[PDB]
């Protein structure tokens, strides 16, 4: 199943897979504290469309040179491509939260990101500022400390997964440092 | 009812208050027209008696109505003035058309589109184009019945072809205003032993005169053409094409299949797992109302719905001409087949048991109701 | 068929318009009239075998000629065809009390009667004698209401007026 | 053609049966909502011009592919046809609400509507969305749940006629699908 | 009464299937959450013509080589076939939301569809993105968080139905890949 | 259109031949029974109203499925049409007996009779029975073997015209079968 | 003009027949409806000067741009033309409350409205602002009976649907 989930990612083509409820309880037994961890991914990706639309909007309000003419978020071809890199960080850290490892995050996403941002003129000091908002956004969502959208939850503690995603977000930022 | 001499009523043109009745019937149209020498002679008011003027008005204006003796007293009102000379035979078919006996076998029983096509068949003896329908379908929308029959009888096409003394008939004029307009006239006018009453849908000229291309089928025009103009080609060659058409023209086999709506489907061996070609493109046609408690929800299975080939010409041809500067950067030698595309977890909502999650990778592009 | 509804709906469609306030006003009469004619229908349907039996032979009592040979009633079975021939007429005036107009009588019993009763030598004066024997036998206290006896008689003489 | 009164005679004509007191009370039940039916048709044609102009423009505002050039509802003639084309559907459903059965619009309006719209090139999926707005507002008026226009009525139940007109508007949609 | 619905959807000898007044609450007592489940299908099938026209155009605006010469949505014989095929997936998934089982969806809709699409040359890279738009379009209509259209409902939570169609659209994503 | 003298001229128009003394004596034999044909047409139209009325009632008296409701001769208007429908068949075979060849009825009566009776719902097996009574009675008149009506003639042979009108009455039967 | 009598007496004449039982039944509706609408006509004729003074000005309260120069309202007298130009409509609603149909409304007020209001530059939206201001101000306790206000509203919106 997780090797079948590995067959979703690495195939270099669009693929999809689900897990039925007979196969689901084997996955909750194989991973530890998995009812938190399946709630951990579902807290993020249900609010992922506002998470990248506020973090890269918060990158602009701290650095307004990207909406200068000639700046790298000036046209809407580039502005939609900045959110397209914003979401594709956020899915690949969510599956890394879901599988519990970081090896799919390095090999499928971050191998070759420094070699493609310098070749494209992407400001690496500004995109580290964009992903650190997404580090700060996700720790509010994982501890239910968002001020606008608070979600219902089976109560308890999930601060171990709060430190797990902050070990995933800085691995993005160390890859583009 | 009006006067023993009346050329024109209703004062539509100004020059009919001074217009005499025609003293003699009008001549034939002056082109050559090779077909009409095989045709029977036209019946007028001043060559023939009232036994055959009434029959040919029943054979052309009434189609083939089978009016009884107690049926149509409104025609017997209008015929009793024509024998007294109180109105011309041009005005008589205006009185036939505005009467309810024309209405209660052609207006209420046929469709809205078919009522116009039967009016060109009866009054003018031809079949219209699409622009002639589109000017006649607005009179049925804004002005009604009586003004729409005024558009035939007070037209200049009627008065040049028949005038005030000639019974309507199929006028073969040889040189036509369109090559379609000959053979759409001929298809609309079959010979004897045909009526309009069984075909409550006509459905064949209702889709040849609908779009301006797709002229009608040749055996549907070789059928009512006259004789020593069809023979040695209707012994057994096109004759089985005529009989297979007649079982389709009768009972109104709807021409979605072979006439217009022309989709090259895949062969039956290509799918074979979504099998049973009777059930291949069927969907649940579901409908909910949700009002009080008389409020049904009727999941029917729908028929084989076809790609409509014009909503796929609105889509994918007019718009989606996105189509610009797709160089997308081209650095990414490590992307290795897909580049932009998130793991896309998507948790199927945890209703506490027997409900589970699956994941699927996809390329992700941000939408157009997104940033700024 | 030719009801009061199909009168006003086809007239609103031949003008090419919506149902106007005259046409909604025409159906409001049917609440005041269906309470009288629909109980005349079930008084006809609950007594239809008697009004064909003791009133179909009154044509033969008036016209005792036609049971002679060479004529329209030859044997016993054409008399059984004749009581079938008048049972359809009493079905149709039951079929027009339920409609409210004269709709089902015209094209189903009337239209074409001048053709088939001339070729098959069926005397229409013997038809209308049996129908008018049913017409004058209405009364208020036995048969129906005092109002339903007007309209049940008002459909029967229309069959007299159309056959003669 | 066939009203609600003449529907039970052609069922009885095939049986050669007299109409009797087993189904006359079913027809006498129809007369009992005589004024309930009568006000309902009057509330339809009250706001009939505002009915179709909100329906066609609502079909435009969710699918703006017909206003684009090459579209079916592009030019000023064909929008005048399309405002007229949905007006005939409102005109004939109102006949069936007055006649009590779908028999007048079936052989006049729907008979040959399918291949008329195919041969002219009407997008048939947008014609479903056109009359589904006219279905949901026809039940909005005769249950008087319309928010911007409230009409005074004698109080009572009218939901039996609401299933009547909603059984007509998908008969139009099935005849064009 | 669901066995009357399940045949007619496997195309047995009935033409259609109508549910009455007393049977409708009998259907609502049969399945669980019968008031919300009929409201969820009524949100889907009222906007089925808008959704598959957006998801096909969403598929084209991601990968614009489909309407290039050599593509699969060039030659509008094919483009009307792809606009047909999006509706057939949406009409089968809206039945499965109504029935509550995916058992009709697996045997009538999805067996051999992987074999049909490799025999027709339909690309599985873009066909997954056609479904993945329609998962997000159906899940926004159910919780009424669509951007343009806000439809009126009795208030409450519908996220148990919203995660139900995401399981049902994932079975389309599994059986195509 | 084509009579018996004009039938051999279109047989000679296809050969571009002058019609001469090798087939004029075959046409002089046609004038030799000129009066035999002339008395034969008069005997058909003598008792012409009693011809068709006995023929359609003989078709009724062997098959009372038409007088049953749902039958095609049930109502009063259809019996008035069926009295007149078989009368036109008598009216055109009396034309073709006078013209000497089956050309006047094959285009005015038979061209279009099949699809009119199919779309009306006329039972074709009953009209076969209806005109074959008229075959057996037209040869009963012109052989003077009618039992209830004997007409005076010059004595002689007339069975060459008996197969002539019997060939016409299977031409109307073949075009309706 | 187009009444409930002249609908059913012209459809009987275009068929060429006598007034049957469907045509006699439609006049029986007028016994049940003339008590409702003829009271509304006396409420309209007794208050016609009020319902154009404090309801004809409400179009100008909605459209104050019309009194600008170069428009359809220039001086004092065209506003005095305008209250006559609205009073002819309220005479025509009174002219069809006593008929029973939409007879005198069509050829006297509607038929030809798309010509004279387009050529002379009169906005028809400012007509129906004045007419529908009279429509929503109906109520049961002050104005009329409960049934008269249904029919009086049913002739006003027909004028809205004709001009729009
Ligand atoms: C009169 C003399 C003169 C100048 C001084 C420059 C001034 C200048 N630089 C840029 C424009 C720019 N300048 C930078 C440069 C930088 N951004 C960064 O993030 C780096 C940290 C930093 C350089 C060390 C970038 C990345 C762009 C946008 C690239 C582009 O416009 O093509 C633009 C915008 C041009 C446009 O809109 O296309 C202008 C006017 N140009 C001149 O003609
Ligand atoms: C210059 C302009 C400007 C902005 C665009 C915002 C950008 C912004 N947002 C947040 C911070 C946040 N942003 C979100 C995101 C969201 N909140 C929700 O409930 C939605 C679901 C979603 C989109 C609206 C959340 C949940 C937080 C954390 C709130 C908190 O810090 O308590 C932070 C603090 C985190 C950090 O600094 O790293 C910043 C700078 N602030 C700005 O000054
Ligand atoms: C099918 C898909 C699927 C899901 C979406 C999740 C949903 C889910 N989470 C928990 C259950 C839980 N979820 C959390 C997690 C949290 N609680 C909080 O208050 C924090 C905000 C958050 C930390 C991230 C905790 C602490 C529990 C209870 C302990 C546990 O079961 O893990 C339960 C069990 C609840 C019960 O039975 O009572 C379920 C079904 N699990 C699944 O199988
Ligand atoms: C719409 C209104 C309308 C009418 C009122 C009648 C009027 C009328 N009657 C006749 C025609 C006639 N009307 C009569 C009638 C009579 N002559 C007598 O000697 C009697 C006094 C009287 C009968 C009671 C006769 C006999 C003819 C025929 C004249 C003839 O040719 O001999 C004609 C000429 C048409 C025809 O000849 O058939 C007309 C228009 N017809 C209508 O359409
Ligand atoms: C008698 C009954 C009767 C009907 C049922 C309708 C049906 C109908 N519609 C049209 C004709 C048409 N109908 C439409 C309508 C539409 N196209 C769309 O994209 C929308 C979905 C929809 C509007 C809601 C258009 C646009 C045309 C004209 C096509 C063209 O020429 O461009 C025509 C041909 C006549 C004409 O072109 O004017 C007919 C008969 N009209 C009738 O008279
Ligand atoms: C005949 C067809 C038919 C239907 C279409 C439904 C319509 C319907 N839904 C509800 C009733 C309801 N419907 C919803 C559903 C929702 N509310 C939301 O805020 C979400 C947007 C949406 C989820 C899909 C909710 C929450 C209720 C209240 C009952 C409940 O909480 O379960 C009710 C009962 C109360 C009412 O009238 O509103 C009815 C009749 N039922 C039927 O019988
Ligand atoms: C597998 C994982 C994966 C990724 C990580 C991204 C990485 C990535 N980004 C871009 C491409 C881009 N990326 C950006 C992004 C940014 N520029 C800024 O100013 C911001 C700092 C930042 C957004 C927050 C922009 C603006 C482009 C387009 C550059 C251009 O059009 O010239 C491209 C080129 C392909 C294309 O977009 O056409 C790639 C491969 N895509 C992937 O498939
Ligand atoms: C460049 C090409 C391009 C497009 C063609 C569109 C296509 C498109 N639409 C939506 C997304 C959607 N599409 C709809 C559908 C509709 N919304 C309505 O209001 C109507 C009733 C109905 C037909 C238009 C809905 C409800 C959503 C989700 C919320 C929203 O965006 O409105 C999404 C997001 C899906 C996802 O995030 O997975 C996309 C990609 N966007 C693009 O980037
Ligand atoms: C629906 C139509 C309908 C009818 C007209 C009667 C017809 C009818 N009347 C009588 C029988 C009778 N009918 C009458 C007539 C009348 N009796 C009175 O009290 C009134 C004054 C007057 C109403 C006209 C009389 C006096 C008899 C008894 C004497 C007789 O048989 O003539 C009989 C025989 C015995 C019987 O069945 O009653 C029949 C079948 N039945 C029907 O079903
Ligand atoms: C010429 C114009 C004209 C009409 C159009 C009708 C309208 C009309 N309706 C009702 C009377 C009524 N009408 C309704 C109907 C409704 N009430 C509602 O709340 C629903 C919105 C609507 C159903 C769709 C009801 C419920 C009654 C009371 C019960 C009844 O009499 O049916 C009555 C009184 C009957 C009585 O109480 O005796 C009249 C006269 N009559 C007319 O004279
Ligand atoms: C994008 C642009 C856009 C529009 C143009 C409108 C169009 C529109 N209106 C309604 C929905 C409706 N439309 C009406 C119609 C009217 N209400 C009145 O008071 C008047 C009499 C009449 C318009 C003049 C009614 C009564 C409803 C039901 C909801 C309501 O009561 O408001 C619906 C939903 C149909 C359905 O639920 O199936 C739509 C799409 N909405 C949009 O989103
Ligand atoms: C039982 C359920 C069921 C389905 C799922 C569809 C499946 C399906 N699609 C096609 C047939 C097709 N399907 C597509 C569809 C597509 N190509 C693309 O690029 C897109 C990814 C996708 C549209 C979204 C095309 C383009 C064809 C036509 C192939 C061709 O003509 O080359 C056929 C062949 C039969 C025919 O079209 O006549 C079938 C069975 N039909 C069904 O009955
Ligand atoms: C306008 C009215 C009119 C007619 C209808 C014909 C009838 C007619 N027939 C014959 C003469 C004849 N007619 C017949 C015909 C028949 N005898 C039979 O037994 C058969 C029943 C029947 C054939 C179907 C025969 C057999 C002769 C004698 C031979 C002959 O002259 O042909 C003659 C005399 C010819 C002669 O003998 O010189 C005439 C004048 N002529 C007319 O002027
Ligand atoms: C022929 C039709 C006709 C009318 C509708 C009225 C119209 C009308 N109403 C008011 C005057 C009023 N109209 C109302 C409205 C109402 N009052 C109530 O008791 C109800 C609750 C509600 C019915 C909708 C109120 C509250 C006033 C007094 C406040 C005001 O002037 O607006 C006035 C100004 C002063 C007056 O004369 O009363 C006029 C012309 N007159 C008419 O001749």
């Amino acid at each position: 199943m997780l090797d079948a989930f590995s067959r979703v990612v690495v195939n270099s083509d669009a693929k999809a897979a689900y897990v039925g409820g007979s196969d689901l309880q084997a996955l909750k037994s194989f991973i530890a504290d998995g009812n938190k961890r399946l709630d951990a991914v579902n807290s993020i990706v249900s609010n992922a469309s506002c998470m990248v639309s506020d973090a890269v909007s918060g990158m602009i309000c701290e650095n307004p040179g990207l909406i200068s003419p000639g700046g790298n978020c000036y046209t809407n071809r580039r502005m939609a491509a900045c959110l397209r890199d914003g979401e594709i960080i956020l899915r690949y850290v969510s599956y890394a939260l879901l599988a519990g490892d970081a090896s799919v995050l390095e090999d499928r996403c971050l191998n070759g990101l420094k070699e493609t941002y310098i070749a494209l003129g992407v400001p690496t000091n500004s995109s580290i500022r964009a992903v650190s908002i997404m580090k700060a956004q996700a720790v509010a969502f994982i501890t239910n400390t968002a001020t606008e959208r608070k979600m219902s939850f089976a109560a308890g503690d999930c601060t171990s997964l709060a430190s797990e995603v902050a070990s995933y977000f800085d691995r993005v930022g160390a890859a583009i440092s | 009812l009006t006067l023993p001499g009346t050329a024109e009523t209703n004062l539509a043109v100004p020059s009919n208050a001074v217009r005499k009745v025609q003293p003699y019937p009008i001549a034939k149209p002056p082109s050559y027209s090779s077909v009409d020498s095989l045709r029977p002679a036209r019946v007028s008011r001043m060559d023939a008696d009232w036994a055959t003027i009434y029959e040919q008005v029943r054979r052309q204006v009434m189609g083939n109505a089978y009016v009884m003796e107690g049926e149509a007293p409104d025609i017997d009102v209008a015929f009793s003035q024509l024998k007294g000379g109180n109105l011309t035979v041009r005005e008589f078919v205006r009185a036939v058309g505005k009467s309810a006996s024309y209405r209660t076998r052609f207006m209420e029983a046929k469709s809205s589109y078919n009522f116009v096509l039967l009016n060109f068949k009866h009054f003018l003896g031809r079949a219209p184009t699409q622009e002639e329908v589109s000017t006649h379908i607005q009179i049925l929308a804004t002005s009604g019945l009586e003004a729409e029959i005024d558009s035939y009888i007070d037209s200049d096409e009627y008065k040049a072809l028949f005038g005030d003394h000639v019974v309507p008939y199929v006028v073969y004029r040889g040189t036509y205003l369109s090559s379609e307009r000959f053979n759409r006239m001929v298809k609309a006018n079959p010979g004897g032993a045909t009526s309009d009453k069984a075909k409550s849908n006509l459905n064949m000229i209702a889709t040849v005169a609908a779009d301006l291309p797709t002229d009608a089928i040749d055996v549907m025009r070789g059928l009512p053409s006259p004789i020593t103009s069809e023979t040695l080609a209707f012994g057994t060659a096109y004759y089985w094409a005529k009989v297979e058409k007649e079982a389709s023209e009768g009972r109104s086999a709807s021409p979605i299949g072979e006439k217009i709506g022309k989709f090259d489907h895949a062969p039956i061996s290509t799918y074979t797992s979504l099998c049973s070609y009777d059930k291949v493109n069927k969907a649940p046609q579901i409908s909910v109302t949700n009002v009080g408690s008389d409020e049904h929800s009727y999941v029917s299975v729908t028929s084989k719905y076809i790609a409509p080939d014009m909503a796929a010409a609105a889509q994918m041809l007019a718009d989606c001409q996105k189509y610009k500067a797709g160089g997308n950067a081209p650095t990414g030698k490590w992307m290795k087949y897909y580049p932009g595309t998130t793991v896309n977890m998507a948790p199927y909502i945890s209703l506490n048991d027997t409900g589970s999650d699956s994941s699927r990778t996809v390329s992700v592009t941000l939408d157009k109701v997104k940033i700024s | 068929m030719k009801s009061v509804i199909t009168t006003v709906v086809s007239a609103a469609d031949a003008a090419g318009r919506f149902p106007s306030n005259s046409d909604l006003e025409s159906i409001q009469g049917n609440i005041q009239r269906s309470a009288a004619r629909l109980e005349a229908a079930e008084k006809l349907a609950g007594n239809h075998e008697a009004v064909v039996k003791e009133a179909g032979d009154a044509c033969f009592a008036k016209y005792a000629y036609l049971k002679n040979p060479g004529e329209a009633g030859e044997n016993q079975e054409k008399i059984n065809k004749c009581y079938r021939d008048v049972d359809h007429y009493m079905r149709l005036v039951n079929y027009c009390l339920v409609v409210g107009g004269t709709g089902p009588l015209d094209e189903w019993g009337i239209a074409g009667a001048r053709e088939v009763y001339r070729t098959l030598n069926l005397p229409t004066s013997a038809y209308v004698a049996s129908i008018a024997y049913t017409r004058d036998r209405l009364c208020v206290p036995r048969d129906m209401s005092a109002q339903a006896g007007v309209e049940f008689s008002a459909y029967l003489d229309y069959l007299i007026n159309a056959l003669s």
